[PDB]
């Protein structure tokens, strides 16, 4: 079993949270955390896009990455509930970015297929440091 | 403002939040 | 990257303690949580007894399985410190098996590669369950 | 109270002690 998991075999991604907060905060590099789960189609429909866009796939180099198909017991990663898929960042101060947000009201964190340029525009917004 | 359902539920950081202003 | 990090290619890893606690209290399977560095000499020689052998590894079926590379924020998981390599074991009703210690006394859950057969005892210890 | 090894790298559960 592979850490990528489908979302991009050719990049670095981190095994734990623990460590990946570890890895930020001494990288200076911000963390984005994809929530997945294998059983959820719409999890399917989106690691697909990421894995195939290449300017995401570019962009995520600098970034520590991390993806789970299972919840962190961090609840500043779940300010808005528990579904997936759904993509954090947290700043290397180890501040988790509540206030960098997806298109929907009502699942704050989550993407569709349609939104790569929406996660590139945030991913640029996570790479701004506080 | 739209939602969506196209997502699944499931069954030492400190946070940022937007900055604030008065509800409609 | 694998989760098996040369420590049992055909086993079945779980990549975080969270989902691993979970496994393991929903299969009421105990959980054996392995602590290394690639780094360390002595991590090395340990996963090379332990990958070889056919004994451990086919113990090993009757368990949740986690290996890592950077401690957990679990405190119960280094009753005695933050060294490598260390055996940790995990009951079913998330207890941690403190109890279920090695041969030395100034490292309680350190083994050296001579020491396979008390691992073997210990991790039938931890299949007597709570 | 026992042996000693030197062959070690400094680097909601419940407990149940020795
Ligand atoms: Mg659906």
């Amino acid at each position: 079993q592979t850490l990528s998991r489908g979302w991009g075999d050719q990049l670095i991604w981190t095994q734990t949270y623990e460590e990946a907060l570890y890895k930020s905060k001494t990288s200076n590099k911000p963390l984005m955390i994809i929530h997945h789960l294998d059983e959820c189609p719409h999890s399917q429909a989106l690691k697909k896009v990421f894995a195939e866009n290449k300017e995401i796939q570019k962009l995520a180099e600098q970034f520590v990455l991390l993806n789970l198909v299972y919840e962190t017991t961090d609840k500043h990663l779940s300010p808005d509930g528990q579904y997936v898929p759904r993509i954090m960042f947290v700043d290397p101060s180890l501040t988790v970015r509540a206030d960098i947000t997806g298109r929907y009201s009502n699942r704050l964190y989550a993407y569709e297929p349609a939104d790569t340029a929406l996660l590139l525009d945030n991913m640029k917004k996570a790479l701004k440091l506080l | 403002g739209p939602t969506t359902d196209e997502v699944t539920l499931q069954v030492s950081t400190a946070v940022r939040y937007p900055s604030g202003s008065v509800a409609l």
